[PDB]
């Protein structure tokens, strides 16, 4: 194993203040550094803990040259979107696995930071595109979503929409209504010196 | 799975008045996902109001939807005559995609009128084809619940009635009932005397119909 | 003129296949929400199928399986392949366009009647009620027909005072049952002579009768 | 560490304009908010607007809006707040406060971290040196210097190059009717030490450059 | 906007102490609510967060409660670096802070030293005349100077300046300037200054003349 005593930055990832949106999903280079998976697993806040390709308990074994931590909000009803193969507004329009997907997917719920009393509109999604996104794709633009004949000539019209939805969240909503706090760690493997490695000492 | 439920069946008011109509989803779901529909007799659906609160185009303001959580509301403030229809609550976004109410009919209402009750024995032609058939014709009653037994004999039936009744009048606003009792020949000739009994808001006392 | 116009809808019979098909104008199918409706004759509004712009397809569960949802991107067309058809698949199917947060169910088809019964063709068999002896109520009793459509006047369309036409009902067996009836003052029901004219037109049937006591 | 370096004093007149730097440093700059907030003298704080450092979006308080326009420069991560129509109230001491970066909630406003502040005065009064007056009477006695009519702040007054450094009571300056500040210093001794050891009080103005050293004397 | 009330604006204890402040709000603000503290002469300090979250690096003694529109900071057990104003700032829309709460080390009463300086001849000379009373080294802040003139209470043309709390001691100074043009210096023969503070028994005068 390589000579790196630097911990990796999990604690800046899943304890952000704000989070990004699904549509604008925060993607994370995380190298460098010796990352202990087992406390992750071991942590019993997250709701969701899927691992495709890879063992939660056998990621301490493992070095991957680089890790990937892609951070956003979605509801409780759309966290099982977030599975490889998988279709839904979530899942076509705002963030994309591959069907190759090697890398864990954690959730939980996060009511107590990311619904208002009054209603939290911070965090929106994509409601209106014409195609499904690549795998690890992200469509930011805001252009008026034509649905119809007529050009929008950049005015929200009769047919011409907004693309981006807000999420109503409140602490009274049902928990398929509340926030999730998604982190998807993608494991990259290229030819390269390995990185991101456990934490066993040799 | 999202259940929607619409409290009143039927809600009946004069015109003028002012409709609340009620959906209890079953889970609290955000406000922006419920809208209202109106679908009068024999035409396609028409949005009212989408994410509870947001009147659809060309609706007029006379229409309001309120309400957040598990209960919303749609408010008529001055009844038409052409408001009266069937009011669907529709909750989309979650899993199913799309999900309906059952219904909120809304119709006149007027003084309550007793039904006018005619019996009417079977043809020969219709005896001849083997099965016969005995109609109760209730005429001009507003309140449309009626309900209505039949018994080929003093012991009461059931499961061989098949009712039909109108849609409100256009101009009296109330209803008419007829109820069929299918009878093979075989079953007809085994009995004497059918009577049909009648219980409504408009009688007193059940009244009932019988011929030899 | 924005326009959604279903077609192909009609009688099929029971395991049977049927396609439907709705024509938009000023709505392009193939970037919306384009859904399909249900109404079962008599009942609620009943959500059957719904196509993403991207291309993602959902069923009801009542549907899934057997039902499918396409469309035509170059004829501007949203097709629903219906299959192993049942009796209880009869219903009003409207072709909708949704926009969910942005706007719901906008815009809906005049829809399109899906009869799925093994009833064949079958013309009325109208049978005259006597009045059995004031204001004496009469009628004639339409029985047997299985399509729907008939139109029933009383004395050559020339009589609307009381004609009541009451709603076809699906008996036990796949034909239909209709009744009308007028009421009329007793003195006049001995001079006075009353028939009905049942057309139907599918079947070709112009059946009148006499009631008389 | 974290820490948001800021620029030194703006003494400014009424109507003109005063920018407010910021550098932020320990930290990713496009990471959270920095906000913007405000104390005049003795009064308390004054939340003033926020800037995201990522997106460039800004908000302000319903009062300055039209006053205030926030900007940031990723490339040295440096906050920029500019107040324009300048007016003796906005005579403050304004902060720079980075906003949270982990815990707590998403749409929730934090100061975690505050810059040292920067002094912004606000007057038609153009710069004076001090004028420096002893203070004398007519069981220990009392004597100090009265240092007047000088702008703008602050004014050092320290007792024999500090070798005196107990009992000595240097008051906060008042500003009068003129806009030039008043100051007066003070310090016990022993009735003793009156005809035997003289006090003198050190008036160091770094504007103007103006330095006294006058001396006190019990007449 | 919403207001922020603390009511406490001004409050003494020993060390050692609980120490309790409040901080009513306009509506109902959940539990959006911060609780800062600011040392004499330096930035505000983040203590408690969400109204009851207690910062990283902050002492243990410090905690906050309350929820919907009354919140509650507590301090255990007030320590000699505690001393500040407490700000209480509110997240539930744009920020706004509370007015403040001044702590201050309670102790006995001590009387002040009262000193008279007569105005220097220097700034006789420049064209105004400054008499100072100096009162050093008493306790509480509240003290009140009246400077009279030939037995006629001078209003209008006295400004105060107060230090802060000594560290050491505990105990305030306080010194009131009488700004007076030199004709006016020179109208009069007799300035007295008077001071009624709560340590001493009658209030002691302190004059000179406006010769020697």
């Amino acid at each position: 194993f390589p000579n790196i005593t630097n911990l990796c930055p999990f604690g800046e990832v899943f304890n952000a203040t704000r989070f990004a949106s699904v549509y604008a999903w925060n993607r994370k280079r995380i190298s460098n550094c010796v990352a202990d998976y087992s406390v992750l697993y071991n942590s019993a806040s997250f709701s969701t803990f899927k691992c495709y390709g890879v063992s939660p308990t056998k990621l301490n074994d493992l070095c991957f040259t680089n890790v990937y931590a892609d951070s956003f909000v979605i509801r409780g009803d759309e966290v099982r979107q977030i599975a490889p193969g998988q279709t839904g507004k979530i899942a076509d329009y705002n963030y994309k696995l591959p069907d190759d997907f090697t890398g864990c997917v954690i959730a939980w719920n996060s009511n107590n930071l990311d619904s208002k009393v009054g209603g939290n509109y911070n965090y929106l999604y994509r409601l209106f595109r014409k195609s499904n996104l690549k795998p690890f794709e992200r469509d930011i633009s805001t252009e008026i979503y034509q649905a119809g004949s007529t050009p929008c000539n950049g005015v929200e019209g009769f047919n011409c929409y907004f693309p981006l939805q807000s999420y109503g969240f409140q602490p009274t909503n049902g928990v398929g209504y509340q926030p999730y706090r998604v982190v998807v760690l993608s494991f990259e493997l290229l030819h390269a010196p390995a990185t991101v490695c456990g934490p066993k000492k040799s | 799975e999202i259940v929607l439920t619409q409290s009143p069946g039927t809600l009946s008011l004069s015109p003028g008045e002012r409709a609340t109509l009620s959906c209890r989803v079953s889970q609290s779901v955000s406000s922006n996902s419920l809208a209202w529909y109106q679908q009068k007799p024999g035409q396609p659906p028409r949005l009212l109001i989408y994410g509870a609160s947001s009147r659809a185009t060309g609706i007029p303001d006379r229409f309001s939807g309120s309400g957040s959580g598990t209960d919303f509301t749609l408010t008529i403030n001055r009844l038409e005559p052409e408001d009266f229809a069937v009011y669907y609550c529709q909750q989309y976004g979650s899993s199913p995609p799309i999900t309906f109410g059952q219904g909120t009919r809304l119709e006149i209402k007027r003084t309550v009128a007793a039904p006018s009750v005619f019996i009417f024995p079977p043809s020969d032609e219709q005896l001849k084809s083997g099965t016969a058939s005995v109609v109760c014709l209730l005429n001009n009653f507003y309140p449309r619940e009626a309900k209505v037994q039949w018994k080929v004999d003093n012991a009461l039936q059931s499961g061989n009635s098949q009712e039909s009744v109108t849609e409100q009048d256009s101009k009296d606003s109330t209803y008419s009932l007829s109820s069929t009792l299918t009878l093979s020949k075989a079953d007809y000739e085994k009995h004497k005397v059918y009577a049909c009994e009648v219980t409504h808001q408009g009688l007193s006392s059940p009244v009932t119909k019988s011929f030899n | 003129e924005v326009q959604l116009v279903e077609s192909g809808g009609g009688l099929i019979q029971p395991g049977g296949s049927l396609r439907l098909s709705c024509t938009a104008s000023e709505i392009i199918v193939s970037r919306n929400y384009m859904s399909w409706v249900r109404q079962a004759p008599g009942k609620g509004l009943e959500w059957v199928s719904l196509i993403y712009a991207g291309g993602s397809t959902f069923y009801a569960d009542s549907v899934k399986g057997r039902f499918t949802i396409s469309r035509d991107d170059s004829k501007n067309t949203l097709y629903l392949q219906m299959n192993s058809l049942r009796a209880e698949d009869t219903a009003v199917y409207y072709c909708a366009r949704d926009l969910f947060e942005a706007g719901a169910t906008d815009y809906w088809g005049q829809g399109t009647l899906v009869t799925v019964s093994s009833a064949s063709t079958k013309g009325p068999s109208v049978f005259p009620l006597a009045p059995s002896s004031g204001t004496a109520a009469l009628g004639c009793l339409v029985k047997d027909y299985f399509p729907e459509p008939v139109t029933v006047s009383w004395n050559s369309g020339a009589l609307t005072s009381g004609v009541h036409t009451f709603p076809a009902v699906l008996q036990s067996s796949g034909l239909y049952s209709l009744s009308s009836v007028v009421t009329v003052p007793s003195s006049s029901l001995g001079t006075q002579t009353y028939i009905c004219n049942v057309n139907h037109k599918p079947s070709n049937t112009k059946v009148d009768k006499r009631v008389e006591p | 560490q974290v820490q948001l370096v800021q620029s030194g004093a703006e003494v400014k007149k009424p109507g003109a304009s005063v920018k407010v730097s910021c550098k932020a440093s320990g930290y990713t700059f496009t990471g959270t908010y920095i906000h913007w907030v405000r104390q005049a003298p003795g009064q308390g704080l004054e939340w003033m607007g926020w800037i995201n450092p990522n997106s460039g979006g800004t908000n302000f308080a319903q009062i300055f809006q039209g006053r205030v326009t926030l900007t940031r420069d990723t490339s040295i991560s440096t906050a920029y707040m500019d107040l324009n129509r300048l007016k003796s109230d906005d005579t403050a001491v304004y902060y720079c406060a980075r906003d949270r970066v982990l815990y707590g909630r998403s749409f929730g406003w934090y100061f975690d971290v505050w810059g040292a502040g920067t002094t912004v005065t606000v007057s038609s009064a153009s710069t004076k040196g001090p004028s420096v007056f002893p203070l004398a009477p007519c069981s220990t006695a009392a004597l100090g210097c009265l240092v007047k009519d000088y702008f703008p702040e602050p004014v050092t007054v320290s007792w024999n190059s500090g070798a005196l450094t107990s009992g000595v009571h240097t008051f906060p300056a008042v500003l009068q009717s003129s806009g030039l500040y008043s100051l007066s210093s003070v310090v016990t001794v022993p009735s003793s030490s009156l005809g035997t050891k003289t006090y003198t009080c050190n008036v160091d103005h770094k504007p103007s450059n103006t330095k006294v050293d006058k001396r006190v004397e019990s007449k």
